[PDB]
C-alpha cells in the first residue's frame, strides 16, 4: 500500500484549488465594492451640480468639500473524547516534523555547549526553511550526528577523564567558561534523558515517513529558488501569534532582571541596552510584516538567530559569572524565542497573505473585544507607537495628524458599536425599576472602594 | 524614623495627591461633560462603522483618490449635528 | 547611595510619572476629541477674522455701543453650527 | 481673547497650507514619511 | 404619528427615542 499515498497528492492539488476559488471571490467582491461606491459618488455630484461652490484642487480643499447635497439620500461510536483523541493523534502525526525540532531545541537548552549546537543550527537553517518536504539526506545526517554526539558524550563521561576528578571539579566549579562547560560535557550527576527522547522521536518520524512512502548546478541556488517559488503554497496569517510570543518574551525579559546581572543590587547598563535592542527588533518586525518583504524577513531571522545563539551561549555567562545550565530564566527565554523562530520560518516558507486587516480587535463586537480594546488604549505609549508605525511604513494619502484623527474616530465608532451590541445582547425590562440585588452589588463596591482609597 | 520635618509636611503632600487624583483621574472618567453627550448617545452606529470600513477598504485597494473624498464626507458628517442625527436614525 | 528604601520605591514613582505624562501631556496635544473637530476644520476663517478685527477697531474708536452687539453676533455665530458652516463657506 | 487666538491660529494655518500646495491626491512621498516617522519613534523610545 | 420610526421596547430604545415631532409646540 506504499503507492496509496500518491493519490493524496491529487486531493492536495484540489485543496489549494478550492481555496484559490475563495481568493478569486475574495478579490472579485472588492473589485465590485469599490466601484460601487464610486457610482454612488458619481450620482451625488450629478444631483447637486447647481449647488456646489469652488473646485477642489489641493488636498486641503479636498478635505473640506463636504456639503449637504452628498447627504440627500436615504442610507438604505460517536463520542467527544474519541473526537479529541483522534484530533490529537492526527495533530501529532502531522507535526512530528516540528516536534523533532522542539526536542532538539530542548536538548540544546539543557545540555548547553558547543557539541550539540549543530543540531539546532541544521534544524533551524536547512530543514525548517526547506519548502518541499526536506529530503532523506537531511534526516540521515541528523541521525549520524546524533549517534556521534551521544557516543562522544558517553565516552567522555568516563571517570578517568582529567576533568571528571573531584579536585578539578572543585577548582573549576565557579568559572562559567570552563573547558568542560564550554564543550558541553560535564559530570551531569542527575541523568541524561532528552537526548534519548530526541533520538527516538527522530526515529519515529523516520518510520512515519517510511510508512507514508516519502523516505525514498548551484545546489544553494536551487534551494533558494525552491524556497522562494514553491509549486504549492497556502495563504495564512500568523503575525498575531508572533506578537503574543514576543510580548510574553518581553514580559519574562523585563520581570526577571537579576538573572541577566550579577552585590548585584545595581541594574547594569547592559540590561537597558539589550532591552532597547529588543524594542527595536519588535519595531523592525512590525515594519517588515507591514511592507510584506519576504527577503528582508529571511535576512532578519538569520541574523537574529545567529546573534542570539552566539550571545546566549558565549557572552551572557561572561557578564553574569554563572553557568549557562543554572540560568533557567535565559533557558526559558531561548525556548520561547526558538518557538517564535519556528513560527516565523513557517510564515516565510508559506509566503505572505495578499490581504491584511485593520486590526485583530474589531472583527467581532463582544465583551472580550471591548475589554481588549479598552486595555490596549488605556496603557500609555502603545496606541501612539502603533499609529505612528502605521503611516511610517505604509502608503496613504493623508498627513500624520489626519491619520491620528482617523484612528481616533474609528476607535470611538467601534466603541459605540460594541457598546450597542452588548446592550442589545442583554435585553432590559420595559421600564421596570431596577432590582435590589444588582443595585446592592453595584453600589456597595463603589462606596467601599472610595472609603478604602480615602 | 519619625519627625522627618513634620512642619506641615506629609499631610500637605497627602492632601495634594488626594485632591489631584479626585479632580483629574476619577472625576474625568466617572462623569461626562454636556458637550460629549451629543456624540456618545448615538442610537445606531451601523452607517458610520460601514463608512469607516469602506474607507479602510478603499485605502487597502490602492485607490487613494476616493479616500480623501470619504474622509471629507466623514468630517462633514461629524461637523453638522443635524446631518449626524439624521444619518444615525435607527432603522 | 543605593538601598534608599527599595521596597517598591523608585519604580513606583517612575511608573506613576510615566503614566501621568502619557495620559495628560502627550495624549492631549497628540490627538483631538470629536467635539473639537467641528471648530478646528473651518475651511475659510476670513469672515470671522474680519469680524474680530472690526470689533477691535470699534472698541478702539470709542464706540462701545456697537462692541456689545458685535460680541453678541460672534457668540451667536459660535453657538449655532448651521450658521457657522454657512458663514464659513469657501469663497 | 481666546476666540481671537483660536481664529488667528486657524487663519495662519490656512495661509501656511495655501502657501505650500499639496499634490492632487498623490500618495505621500517616502522621504517625508521617513523623516516624519523616525524622529517620533526615536523620541518616544528615548523618553521611555 | 405619521413621522416616528421604530417602537421603543427595551430601555435602550426608550432612552434614545428623541425626535423633532414632540418639540413642535410653543413652551408656553
Amino acid at each position: 500500500a506504499n503507492r496509496g499515498a500518491v493519490l493524496k497528492n491529487q486531493l492536495i492539488e484540489k485543496e489549494m484549488k478550492e481555496q484559490n476559488e475563495q481568493q478569486k471571490a475574495k478579490f472579485n467582491d472588492i473589485r465590485r465594492r469599490t466601484e460601487a461606491i464610486r457610482e454612488r459618488y458619481q450620482k451625488q455630484i450629478e444631483r447637486g451640480a447647481a449647488e456646489r461652490d469652488f473646485e477642489p484642487v489641493t488636498y486641503g480643499h479636498a478635505k473640506r468639500a463636504g456639503d449637504y447635497y452628498m447627504f440627500k439620500y436615504d442610507p438604505e461510536q460517536k463520542s467527544s473524547a474519541t473526537r479529541l483523541l483522534n484530533a490529537v493523534v492526527n495533530c501529532i502525526g502531522a507535526h512530528t516534523d516540528i516536534l523533532c525540532y522542539f526536542f532538539a531545541i530542548m536538548t540544546q537548552v539543557m545540555t548547553g555547549g558547543l557539541i550539540t549546537l549543530p543540531l539546532p543550527l541544521m534544524s533551524l537553517f536547512w530543514g525548517n526553511l526547506s519548502n518541499p518536504r526536506p529530503s532523506k539526506f537531511f534526516w540521515v545526517t541528523m541521525i549520524t550526528y546524533t549517534e556521534c554526539v551521544i557516543v562522544i558524550k558517553f565516552v567522555c563521561q568516563f571517570a578517568f577523564m582529567p576533568y571528571n576528578s573531584i579536585t578539578w571539579r572543585t577548582e573549576h566549579q565557579m568559572d562559567p567558561m570552563s573547558l568542560d562547560k564550554l564543550f558541553g560535557v560535564s559530570q551531569r550527576d542527575s541523568f541524561a534523558l532528552w537526548d534519548i527522547v530526541l533520538l527516538f522521536s527522530l526515529f519515529f518520524h523516520r518510520y512515519m515517513l517510511r510508512k507514508l512512502g516519502l523516505w525514498k548546478s548551484g545546489p544553494i541556488g536551487r534551494f533558494i529558488h525552491q524556497l522562494f517559488h514553491p509549486k504549492f503554497r497556502y495563504i495564512r496569517d500568523l503575525y498575531p501569534i508572533m506578537f503574543g510570543i514576543d510580548v510574553i518574551c518581553f514580559l519574562i525579559m523585563t520581570f526577571g532582571y537579576s538573572a541577566f546581572g550579577e552585590k548585584a543590587s545595581r541594574i547594569p547598563v547592559t540590561l537597558v541596552v539589550m532591552l532597547v535592542g529588543m524594542t527595536l527588533a519588535i519595531i523592525i518586525d512590525r515594519a517588515l510584516y507591514l511592507r510584506k518583504s519576504v527577503v528582508g524577513k529571511l535576512i532578519y531571522q538569520v541574523l537574529m538567530i545567529a546573534f542570539l545563539h552566539i550571545w546566549v551561549f558565549l557572552v551572557l555567562p561572561n557578564m553574569t559569572r554563572r553557568s549557562a545550565i543554572s540560568n533557567h530564566v535565559a533557558q526559558a527565554l531561548y525556548v520561547i524565542k526558538s518557538c517564535y523562530f519556528l513560527v516565523s520560518a513557517w510564515q516565510i516558507r508559506n509566503g505572505y497573505p495578499e490581504l491584511c486587516i485593520g486590526n485583530l480587535l474589531t472583527h467581532s463586537y463582544g465583551m472580550t473585544n471591548m475589554i481588549a480594546f479598552k486595555v490596549f488604549m488605556n496603557i500609555p505609549f502603545l496606541f501612539e507607537l502603533r499609529t505612528a508605525i502605521d503611516w511610517t511604513w505604509t502608503d496613504t494619502s493623508m498627513p500624520l495628524f489626519d491619520f491620528f484623527n482617523m484612528e481616533n474616530f474609528y476607535a470611538h465608532i467601534f466603541n459605540i458599536k460594541c457598546a450597542r451590541q452588548f446592550e442589545a445582547a442583554y435585553p432590559a425590562p420595559r421600564g421596570i425599576p431596577k432590582g435590589k440585588l444588582v443595585k446592592y452589588m453595584m453600589g456597595f463596591p463603589i462606596i467601599i472602594g472610595v472609603v478604602i482609597f480615602i | 524614623f519619625l519627625a522627618k520635618v513634620f512642619k506641615g509636611g506629609v499631610i500637605a503632600v497627602y492632601l495634594s495627591v488626594i485632591l489631584v487624583v479626585g479632580r483629574g483621574l476619577v472625576r474625568g472618567i466617572f462623569t461626562t461633560s454636556p458637550s460629549t453627550v451629543m456624540f456618545t448617545e448615538l442610537p445606531n452606529a451601523d452607517h458610520l462603522l460601514k463608512i469607516c470600513l469602506d474607507i479602510y477598504l478603499v485605502r487597502e485597494a490602492k485607490d487613494f483618490m476616493l479616500e480623501q473624498d470619504l474622509f471629507a464626507k466623514l468630517i462633514f458628517l461629524f461637523r453638522s449635528p443635524a446631518t449626524l442625527i439624521e444619518w444615525t436614525r435607527m432603522s
